[PDB]
RNA sequence: CCGAGGGUAGGGCCCGUGACUGGGGCGAAGUCGUAACAAGGUAGCUGUACCGGAAGGUGCGGCUGGAU
RNA sequence: GCUAAUCCCCCAUGUGGACCCGCCCCUUGGGGUGUGUCCAAAGGGCUUUGCCCGCUUCCGGAUGGGCCCGCGUCCCAUCAGCUAGUUGGUGGGGUAAUGGCCCACCAAGGCGACGACGGGUAGCCGGUCUGAGAGGAUGGCCGGCCACAGGGGCACUGAGACACGGGCCCCACUCCUACGGGAGGCAGCAGUUAGGAAUCUUCCGCAAUGGGCGCAAGCCUGACGGAGCGACGCCGCUUGGAGGAAGAAGCCCUUCGGGGUGUAAACUCCUGAACCCGGGACGAAACCCCCGACGAGGGGACUGACGGUACCGGGGUAAUAGCGCCGGCCAACUCCGUGCCAGCAGCCGCGGUAAUACGGAGGGCGCGAGCGUUACCCGGAUUCACUGGGCGUAAAGGGCGUGUAGGCGGCCUGGGGCGUCCCAUGUGAAAGACCACGGCUCAACCGUGGGGGAGCGUGGGAUACGCUCAGGCUAGACGG
């Protein structure tokens, strides 16, 4: 399945802060705050010029590792976006963001997507009433993404939902806290989200 | 050529010559070792490369490479072969697959074990 | 190791007999009239030729002759006889 | 003879028929003469049955023969209503 | 409809049969240039009224013989010995093309 | 002389390239029509039916751009590019739907249609195809 | 009568194989000389012919893709 | 040797059809009519002077076909000439029907550089894979057509077969036998063996769908619907989530100060794959029965292989990770061992005592129930170049004329309208493909709707260009 391993080393390699844990990501116990250099024996040696290929690989891995998604599903989504009408970059990011485990995280149901996945998977989430335990479900405009009322009395979701009381949620989303439910308003612009990612470089990678 | 010349003679699509004739359409071919020896490579290399002469089910008799450090192959050794030449060994167009039939895997191999037919160590 | 295919085979040999029987009889009387007509002998030709036509259409009741084969056979018979009697004449009866 | 019946389409444990006019001697899912409606025995959708009633009556008139459970479905579309 | 073809009578050495050469043009499927191809049809001439060099129309017809599937329909032009000669000159050139 | 049309296009190409005022091509009705289009689209100043030593010709008046600065002061051509498409060796015909767009519209395709010699724009308006004579830009 | 095929005889094509034999490719750690690349120590190359352990030579005619 | 019938036969009846000849219409043998001649039949069952199932002749419909035709359909010209039923005719035979399909005679024809004949390879298509497109490759699975049923020939029965599980014969092979004689045909479903690198259960059910027979009940159905095995392929899912030290041990590197694996572990909380118990389908309403009329219509029941499965509810355990690679192409570097050895290698190249290239280790990169390898197809390959290449010296101008076929062709006018262009129209099956919506929790998969196209048939139109026919011209060419 998913990467399921050490996650700080990912940000370290990627040279940027990816927020893959939630809480510690903002603490001084964050690794990017302590050691902002690539993992392993050679982290502190001086980098030589990355090749063009090198550059585009990394930009793609960044985007990937953000969502904890397989290269397979990633590539499929990309391939969908390329043949899909309009502009590939936006559509790709849009489709990425429409993943259930992702929406569950963007709505603050969880601190990380990893946790969001386990939430979705363990059926603690529903879509328009119906239970959906598939992280890959494509949420469409007008969908109600709620906590399972049979799971609403869960510590973790509470502490997380407590943290969301008036906390802003992207323009494309709306959260009704206390009711433990949210809605998907429309598919997000590249503009409407500020990923540390030039998604053109991803296009260029898959055109090789 | 003129357009008329093309109408008359056309363009010629040239077929590719297989580098693995003894395989006769197949990914692999089983065979039996007749000669198992060492062979010295050409310039600028120097070695005693391990090689078996194999008699295939495809009716061919060819020389195949025995990759890896050490082997247990001898006369009458049953053996599976695959394509792939050894550039420095003229006439050697195939590789014996380690870990098939009478070909042992490489002893104490640790890296790249699937290519050398070695099971995962405890 | 057995079937009603056996039954079907038995039946075919009995239907076989009857088809040949009728077909032979038709062939006999056909050429017969034609022979008479040749040396015609008009009344005798037509008399036999009337009998051939009957056996023909009668064959086409069942599986022996297809209607078109019957039609074809009658046509050639009558065509042959008339053309033969035309060397001498005269047609003493019908038809036609 | 020429018949009006159900050619199975769809997939495993997801039966979806096209009610169809074809020669009886055809294979069940073979080339058919004309499609005159569909049928979804599981009612997974609002309209799980459609029948061009106009065309169906023609085939009936010209000598076609419905299967039993086709005639059932053909009844539900009121082809036999006088 | 029955196919109707125009061509020259290049042989009448047969009883009640003439040989009609027919030509057609078309663009080469790949190289685009327009090219000529011809074909000889055996034509039914029940009156034996068709002479060498006649431009005629033949129409697709029920089989008359093995290879005869066309009747001559009508005369179009006459005395085209100039065409007949191009057919014959080529056949004549073939002895030069052996070994 | 196997292709009068290609000879004319070539007579022009050779002349413009060394910046002649005009050039003479042997005259024909079909050539006039092509020049008619060439002028009305501004590739040439125009033409006139003249006579050379007793023979009907077409004098084609060439047009260029302004003198340029720098090492090479020769002016940009107005006709950068002109070449035959359909040729005696291979006739090229398109239907109205196959009519090309020369240089994204910055250029023209000349075609002979059963409504006469037209540009690709014109042919598309009238909705007819024809033989693709040449392309200019 | 025709007729699967069988039999007799004689041809044609293709494949595998054969004492032995011809040259070829690769190998290279050998023997002989050094033909070509410099005017390569006889300018070279060339078709042909004759000749020599070998590279090659010479004749006849040709080319310059020959140094001075 | 007996005996029935929807078995066979004869006679009648002739609505009508069949055939000969004449006539009209037509125009290949299409329809109509006149004399003659010829041909019909079967009964069964109920609730019984009425029904239902059948039977008979004839027209038609619909469906499914046969035959024929134009065009398209691979490699070798180191295959260049092929042909006696051969090509045509007349007459017969044969068929449902045209035809040398078959026969008899008459004539001497038929085909070929636009590739006959011969050799090799191949079932063809819808499609499929690739590709910017053009094109290339391929035709298994599904659909359509063809061909075959151990090898070969043959006809019989029949609406239809020259018939996979029908007949006859010959051959090869195998088996049974009581040794006299007999039997067989998995390229149906499973299964065995052999061959191979390699390819499945001697499973369940007719519940659905479909087929045969039956008035109906119903019977049959290895079609089919399903279950089994195989990471074979694609799709979905798990092996946990949060917190957690300037950071344990172990291992690796170290200039000995330290760096690394690494929030990684431990540890804490939280969730709860698996499993446990409880419920439990959709796929199935028709045939039928009853009222109506055996119809229209209305009510009535019977029935699930998969399956106690999916799925719903209750509980509930932190719960498999591996494979390739890290010289350049190409993303990932260090220590040791080795010392042109052992070995690596797709190409270039690595290895001779400080090897980022061999072997291990630490570390890193890339994918993840997969990862790599071999094989093959298209791509990159404008490296067969139509789109889209070349030939002084790189591979490439024929030693040179002459000329056959063919390809190509000057200026003006008109006819025709062949190419070519335009419009209308028929055809372009379904599946697949593309856009949209929808159904299985998503996806894969599947359903529903939408838009085309070339190509060819037909009808009408256009005439510049190319073609053709006709008439002029002199600028090319030839002649004086
Ligand atoms: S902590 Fe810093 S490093 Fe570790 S995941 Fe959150 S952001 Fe990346
Ligand atoms: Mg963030
Ligand atoms: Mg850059
Ligand atoms: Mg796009
Ligand atoms: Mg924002
Ligand atoms: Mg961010
Ligand atoms: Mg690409
Ligand atoms: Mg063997
Ligand atoms: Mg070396
Ligand atoms: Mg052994
Ligand atoms: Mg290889
Ligand atoms: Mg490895
Ligand atoms: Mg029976
Ligand atoms: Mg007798
Ligand atoms: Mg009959
Ligand atoms: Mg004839
Ligand atoms: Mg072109
Ligand atoms: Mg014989
Ligand atoms: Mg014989
Ligand atoms: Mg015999
Ligand atoms: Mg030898
Ligand atoms: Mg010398
Ligand atoms: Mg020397
Ligand atoms: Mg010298
Ligand atoms: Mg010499
Ligand atoms: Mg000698
Ligand atoms: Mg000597
Ligand atoms: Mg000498
Ligand atoms: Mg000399
Ligand atoms: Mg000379
Ligand atoms: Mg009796
Ligand atoms: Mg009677
Ligand atoms: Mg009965
Ligand atoms: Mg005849
Ligand atoms: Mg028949
Ligand atoms: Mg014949
Ligand atoms: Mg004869
Ligand atoms: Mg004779
Ligand atoms: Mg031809
Ligand atoms: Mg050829
Ligand atoms: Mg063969
Ligand atoms: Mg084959
Ligand atoms: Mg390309
Ligand atoms: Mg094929
Ligand atoms: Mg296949
Ligand atoms: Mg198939
Ligand atoms: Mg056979
Ligand atoms: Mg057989
Ligand atoms: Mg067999
Ligand atoms: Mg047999
Ligand atoms: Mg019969
Ligand atoms: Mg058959
Ligand atoms: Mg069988
Ligand atoms: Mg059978
Ligand atoms: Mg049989
Ligand atoms: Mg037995
Ligand atoms: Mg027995
Ligand atoms: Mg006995
Ligand atoms: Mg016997
Ligand atoms: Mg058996
Ligand atoms: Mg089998
Ligand atoms: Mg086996
Ligand atoms: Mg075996
Ligand atoms: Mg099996
Ligand atoms: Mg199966
Ligand atoms: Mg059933
Ligand atoms: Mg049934
Ligand atoms: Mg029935
Ligand atoms: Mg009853
Ligand atoms: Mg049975
Ligand atoms: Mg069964
Ligand atoms: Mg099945
Ligand atoms: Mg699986
Ligand atoms: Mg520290
Ligand atoms: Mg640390
Ligand atoms: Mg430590
Ligand atoms: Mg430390
Ligand atoms: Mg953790
Ligand atoms: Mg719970
Ligand atoms: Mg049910
Ligand atoms: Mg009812
Ligand atoms: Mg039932
Ligand atoms: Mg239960
Ligand atoms: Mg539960
Ligand atoms: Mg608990
Ligand atoms: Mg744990
Ligand atoms: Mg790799
Ligand atoms: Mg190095
Ligand atoms: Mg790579
Ligand atoms: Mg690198
Ligand atoms: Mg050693
Ligand atoms: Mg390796
Ligand atoms: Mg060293
Ligand atoms: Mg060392
Ligand atoms: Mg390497
Ligand atoms: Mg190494
Ligand atoms: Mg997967
Ligand atoms: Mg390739
Ligand atoms: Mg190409
Ligand atoms: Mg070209
Ligand atoms: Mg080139
Ligand atoms: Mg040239
Ligand atoms: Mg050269
Ligand atoms: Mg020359
Ligand atoms: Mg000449
Ligand atoms: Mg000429
Ligand atoms: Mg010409
Ligand atoms: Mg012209
Ligand atoms: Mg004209
Ligand atoms: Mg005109
Ligand atoms: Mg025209
Ligand atoms: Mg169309
Ligand atoms: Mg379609
Ligand atoms: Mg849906
Ligand atoms: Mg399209
Ligand atoms: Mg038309
Ligand atoms: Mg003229
Ligand atoms: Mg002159
Ligand atoms: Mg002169």
């Amino acid at each position: 399945g998913r990467y399921i391993g050490p996650v700080c080393r990912l940000c370290r390699r990627e040279g940027v802060k990816l927020y893959l844990k939630g809480e510690r990501c903002y603490s001084p116990k964050c690794a990017m705050e302590r050691r902002p250099y690539p993992p392993g024996q050679h982290g502190q040696k001086r980098a030589r010029r990355p090749s063009d290929y090198a550059v585009r690989l990394r930009e793609k891995q960044k985007l990937r590792r953000i969502y904890g998604i397989s290269e397979r599903q990633f590539r499929n989504l990309f391939e969908e976006a390329s043949k899909k009408k309009g502009v590939t970059g936006s559509v790709f990011l849009g489709l990425l963001e429409s993943r259930l485990d992702n929406v569950v995280y963007r709505l603050g149901f969880a601190v990380s997507r990893r946790q969001a996945r386990q939430l979705v998977r363990h059926g603690h989430i529903t879509v328009n009433g119906r239970r959906v335990d598939l992280p890959s479900y494509r949420v469409r405009p007008g969908d109600e993404i709620a906590v399972a009322e049979k799971s609403r009395n869960l510590e973790l979701i509470r502490q997380n939902l407590e943290a969301m009381k008036g906390r802003k949620v992207g323009p494309w989303l709306s959260l009704d806290v206390e009711g433990m439910k949210g809605k998907f308003l429309r598919l997000p612009d590249r503009e409407d989200l500020a990923l540390p990612v030039n998604e053109q470089l991803v296009i260029e990678f898959y055109s090789r | 050529p003129t357009i008329n010349q093309l109408v008359r003679k056309g363009r010629e699509k040239v077929r590719k010559k297989s580098k693995v004739p003894a395989l006769k359409g197949a990914p692999f071919r089983r065979g039996v070792c007749t000669v198992v020896r060492t062979v010295t490579p050409k310039k600028p290399n120097s070695a005693l490369r391990k090689v078996a002469k194999v008699r295939l089910t495809s009716g061919y008799e060819v020389t195949a490479y025995i990759p890896g450090e050490g082997h247990n192959l001898q006369e009458h050794s049953v053996v599976l072969i695959r394509g792939g030449r050894v550039k420095d060994l003229p006439g050697v167009r195939y590789h014996i697959v380690r870990g098939v039939y009478d070909a042992a895997g490489v002893k104490d191999r640790k890296k790249s074990r699937s290519k050398y037919g070695t099971k995962k160590p405890k | 190791r057995n079937l009603s295919a056996l039954k079907r085979h038995r039946q075919s040999l009995k239907r076989r007999l009857r088809n040949k029987a009728k077909k032979s009889a038709i062939k006999t009387l056909s050429k017969k009239a034609i022979q008479l007509a040749q040396e015609g002998k008009a009344e005798e030709a037509l008399k036999i030729m009337r009998k051939a036509e009957s056996l023909i259409d009668k064959a086409a009741k069942g599986s022996t002759l297809h209607k078109n084969a019957a039609a074809r056979r009658k046509s050639r018979l009558m065509r042959k006889v008339r053309q033969l009697l035309e060397a001498a004449g005269a047609p003493l009866i019908g038809g036609g | 003879m020429v018949k009006i019946r159900l050619a199975r389409f769809g997939s495993k444990h997801n039966p979806h028929y096209r009610i169809v006019v074809t020669d009886a001697r055809r294979k069940r899912d073979g080339k058919y003469i004309e499609k005159i409606g569909y049928y979804d025995p599981r009612k997974t959708t609002p309209d799980w049955l459609k029948v061009d009633v106009e065309r169906a009556r023609y085939w009936l008139s010209v000598g076609a023969q419905p299967t039993d459970t086709a005639r059932r479905l053909l009844r539900q579309a009121g082809v036999f209503r006088q | 409809p029955k196919k109707v073809l125009t061509g020259v009578v290049v042989s009448d050495k047969m009883q009640k049969t003439v040989t009609v050469l027919v030509e057609r043009q078309f663009p080469h499927p790949l190289y685009g240039k327009v090219i000529k191809r011809s074909k000889k049809y055996l034509a039914h001439d029940p009156e034996e009224k068709y002479k060498l060099g006649d431009v005629v129309e033949i129409i697709e017809s029920r089989p008359i013989s093995k290879r005869k599937r066309f009747r001559v329909l009508r005369l179009v032009e006459s005395g085209r010995m100039d065409l007949v000669e191009k057919y014959l000159i080529r056949r004549q050139n073939y002895e030069s093309l052996s070994k | 002389l196997t292709d009068p049309i290609a000879d004319m296009l070539t007579r022009i190409r050779n002349a413009t390239r060394v910046y002649k005022e005009s050039t003479d091509v042997p005259a024909s009705r079909f050539k006039e029509e092509i020049l008619r289009i060439l002028a009305r689209e501004g590739f040439i100043k125009g033409y006139e039916r003249v006579d050379v030593d007793g023979k009907p010709y077409l004098r084609v008046y060439l047009k260029y751009g302004p003198r340029r600065q720098g090492p090479d002061p020769r002016p940009e051509q107005v006709i950068h590019h002109i070449r035959r498409i359909s040729k005696p060796g291979r006739r090229v015909y398109v239907g109205v739907k196959e009519i090309p767009r020369v240089r994204r519209g910055l250029g023209i395709a000349i075609l002979s249609t059963s409504k006469g010699v037209l540009t690709d724009r014109e042919a598309r308006k009238l909705g007819v195809g024809g033989e693709l004579i040449c392309e200019v830009w």
